[PDB]
RNA sequence: GGUCAAGAUGGUAAGGGCCCACGGUGGAUGCCUCGGCACCCGAGCCGAUGAAGGACGUGGCUACCUGCGAUAAGCCAGGGGGAGCCGGUAGCGGGCGUGGAUCCCUGGAUGUCCGAAUGGGGGAACCCGGCCGGCGGGAACGCCGGUCACCGCGCUUUUGCGCGGGGGGAACCUGGGGAACUGAAACAUCUCAGUACCCAGAGGAGAGGAAAGAGAAAUCGACUCCCUGAGUAGCGGCGAGCGAAAGGGGACCAGCCUAAACCGUCCGGCUUGUCCGGGCGGGGUCGUGGGGCCCUCGGACACCGAAUCCCCAGCCUAGCCGAAGCUGUUGGGAAGCAGCGCCAGAGAGGGUGAAAGCCCCGUAGGCGAAAGGUGGGGGGAUAGGUGAGGGUACCCGAGUACCCCGUGGUUCGUGGAGCCAUGGGGGAAUCUGGGCGGACCACCGCCUAAGGCUAAGUACUCCGGGUGACCGAUAGCGCACCAGUACCGUGAGGGAAAGGUGAAAAGAACCCCGGGAGGGGAGUGAAAUAGAGCCUGAAACCGUGGGCUUACAAGCAGUCACGGCCCCGCAAGGGGUUGUGGCGUGCCUAUUGAAGCAUGAGCCGGCGACUCACGGUCGUGGGCGAGCUUAAGCCGUUGAGGCGGAGGCGUAGGGAAACCGAGUCCGAACAGGGCGCAAAGUCCGCGGCCGUGGACCCGAAACCGGGCGAGCUAGCCCUGGCC
RNA sequence: CAGGCGGUAGGGGAGCGUUCCCGAUGCCGAUGAAGGCCGACCCGCGAGGCGGCUGGAGGUAAGGGAAGUGCGAAUGCCGGCAUGAGUAACGAUAAAGAGGGUGAGAAUCCCUCUCGCCGUAAGCCCAAGGGUUCCUACGCAAUGGUCGUCAGCGUAGGGUU
RNA sequence: CGGUGAAAUUGAACUGGCCGUGAAGAUGCGGCCUACCCGUGGCAGGACGAAAAGACCCCGUGGAGCUUUACUGCAGCCUG
């Protein structure tokens, strides 16, 4: 939580929460890490509008907060964040990989 | 985590204020606040002129010598010696130059207890050393510049 | 049952008094912080390439806090970097980006107008002008532009071309000039003090800095800062007081130079021969020679104070990794209780809905890294310039040394008063020279003056980092965040307050009285007596209800007693409430003396005053009797203590001393006083305690320094008007 | 058994909380840190436990160490909150009364009609100095010394060449 | 009557007269005489009324402003 973070678009667990069940982190920030997990919002009961329908009541709350959330998940899920061996001529790839692992590859899913 | 200071030791008499109940410490107005009145002493400074005097110590700052420095035969002979040679040199140890007004200056012979001399060459030795020293049993000596 | 005479008691509050319940205004406040403050290390120069420091601008839509300035939420290039950003605004309305977008850094570009300002003026932040370029309606106008003080400074006297400075800066710093208080319980010498303050100025630190020194031993050897040197040596209405210096311990250790006629060279000289003037030099004194003549000479180790250059450039800010748990479980929560499984050259801490090594943290673990901006090291090279022997008539570091008085320094206040230092008048010596040790004279000794340069060790704190038997919102910087701004003053100048809703915004659709606020509901949620000035949220004061109590009463208060109520009560009885009675001058300060009519006192709350540093000094708790250790060098998450033996106290003292010495000065006196007598202290602490320091705390007339104002007021000057 | 025990100045002794330092964090704790609110067990007291309510997280000592500390009280310091008081006061004795209007409400706004006081000023005018405001449109919880649907008040927009 | 809504001083006070008394001019202590609960519009006597820690003073080896041939110097003038 500073200048650097966790997963980014990422999916992954909730431990200490009342969900748990991992899924689409919406988004994420930088130096706050509010990170919205797509899992326990509200309504904000909308300005009474018609802004919202003229007959409002905003429905997708979704801002999340709590950073005990299990980032990253391969075959494995509560894991932290290795690194780099490089391996290939400039190579960062601080894909992650502990356990199971998983480095959100630019392919068939982030 | 247990040896509190044995006896007394601890802050004795730091009393605060001036009493349990009551307070206020002290005389009358006399002795207020600014009130470190007259100090050490009036008519005593009266006495302290309160006389001519014989002692004149002038205009200067470069005095000769004649190093009077009490040393004794007795703490010599009765345990820190060697009977015959020990020297304003030897006696470090010696409480006559292991002190304040003169270290290094001159041992004199405190002739004393028994014999009353020094059967070591040196400087101080009391007239009654110089005899003392020659029943004794001593070589004394004393070279100038 | 009715009539009358008599007596005794009862309830009936407009309000008020003690008690209990339940509110409100007020913020104590417990804790809690992106905020101080304290110490230590790191760091230490800004500016005309017109800076520090501000005026007016720009952010599609912005008063403001921000960053840029007219190319203005920024353009350029390189260093860094993982995937999100269009600063604090989240909202509107639109976006850029893994063909390194936000952003961290280093060097880039215009870089508005003011401000040293300088092209000129001017109430700065705004109006003027002269030169070449440009565009426009051409000339006139008017913009971008490049443009044009002043200073002194050296160069081609003609470039007046080509430089310099100036302008800053919290504290440290050098010199310039330089004060009353208070003390001396008055106070004129004296004192604070060469302190405060006005100034000028070099810095990043200057200061001082190789000896006409010390000091007297046939000794030392730059300068600076620390400990010690004695607070003695001493200075003095010898009074208050003030107070050294060599040495020793320590730290830090380069030394280097120029006119100094003589050389010759030379150009100018005057005027010519043989004087002076100024350039090159050898000479360019380190602890003494230098030059010129004669002879012995001589044919590779030394670097600067940046001489200077290349580097591992230390950092600057971006870097990187990086140790191990889940199941359960009481909970709105768990990181918690419980189960088993886990890490560790890294159990420093914070952060993740209540207290984790294994969850968040690029931390302690260790390692990391760059082509810019800075250098000591280690080494090189660059190395100016140093680096021989005697002989001989001498000429070759300052224009004043020196001596009279008039003065400064210095531990020196006038004195027998020295040395350096200068304001007056005098007024010279080249190493047989000349000041210096002792006023001065005779000695020995000392050093080499009247020029020049700089490093290194103590100071200082703007700025950065870190640690705190250093602070919690009235203490801390006053200042914890749109406080040096609000606001008072003419200016100078003074100089607040206000920190927290909650765990996260889910902070309130919607219905209902109402103009609105605001008020009842629904939803929030764990709570909303957590609801927007909204945590904890007490005292004071005002309020709604309930209990007792009250209209023949004289009393701070009260309060002892008891009786009537009502209350918990098993009783014992315990509560609150009082009518009857007994006895009762309120507290603080300063008083012979107080109820005070003497005083302080409006009520609540938070602040609110005998300390610290040394000297000492007496105690007494503790180590050895000789006992103890500053300044430092060194090891030091914890940083661990160790060593450092210049000393000061003891260890006989007696004296004005010479000295003598446990003895002793008087003294010619065997008479007294200081003893001898150890009857060891010496050190660490804790503490009663003075002396200096503001030393229980706030309190005055005022004296002194530097500035601030004639839109204050009186005057005087200039200039209109009105009677 | 003494034997005594009013007693400021003042001197001696002995305890008390109080926020920190070790606290050799022991931990205690969301079945509450803490402060708070109330109470007929502890203390010779300064204080203590303990019980009950609040209250959201701390807090801390067994033994000892370190101190900005314990306060009516100083016409105190800073902030509240009271008091005469719902009396004194509204800024000029240059007076006003009506009708209709607009409004959630109009003595206190708008028109219009009666009426008094200025007029040598309560005239206009330039200038100074103020620097918003002026206007037009909405609004009034603050502000006018109550009003107030009025404004020189608040919000926005336009306004002097 | 209605809109409004302050200001010093003050322990708190529920505060009669007396004759007395007391630090010597008292509601508040003694003995006693009257008098119930409350408030408004008034009247000024006390509560030493408020007001300002007396400018009357004294006192403080206090301050400050003239002064004078008190004390010492500074200035400027005169002058070997």
């Amino acid at each position: 939580m500073r200048v650097k973070m966790h997963v980014k678009k990422g999916d992954t667990v909730l431990v200490a929460s009342g969900k748990y069940k991992g899924r689409v982190g919406k988004v994420k920030e930088v130096l706050p890490k509010k990170y919205a997990v797509i899992v326990e919002g509200v309504n904000i009961v909308k300005k009474a509008v018609r802004v919202s329908p003229k007959y409002p009541q905003g429905g997708f709350i979704e801002k999340e907060a709590p950073l005990h959330a299990s980032k990253v998940r391969p075959i494995c899920p509560a894991c932290g964040k290795p690194t780099r061996v490089r391996k290939k001529f400039l190579e960062n790839g601080k894909k992650i990989r502990v356990c199971a692992k998983c480095g959100g590859a630019l392919d068939t899913e982030e | 985590l247990r040896p509190n200071p044995g006896a007394n030791k601890r802050r004795k008499r730091v009393g605060r204020g001036p009493g349990s109940g009551h307070g206020k410490t002290a005389t009358r107005g006399h002795k207020g606040q600014k009130s470190r009145s007259g100090g050490l002493k009036d008519p005593r400074r009266f006495e302290g002129g309160r006389s001519t005097t014989l002692m004149r110590l002038p205009k200067r700052g470069m005095q000769g010598q004649v190093p009077g420095e009490i040393k004794r035969p007795r703490y010599q002979g009765v345990n820190l010696k060697d009977l015959a040679r020990f020297e304003g040199e030897v006696t470090p140890e010696l409480l006559v130059r292991a002190g304040l007004l003169k270290k290094g200056y001159r041992l004199k012979i405190l002739g004393e207890g028994e014999a009353k001399p020094l059967k070591v060459v040196a400087h101080a030795f009391s007239k009654s050393a110089l005899e003392k020293l020659k029943a004794a049993g001593g070589e004394p000596v004393l070279l100038e510049a």
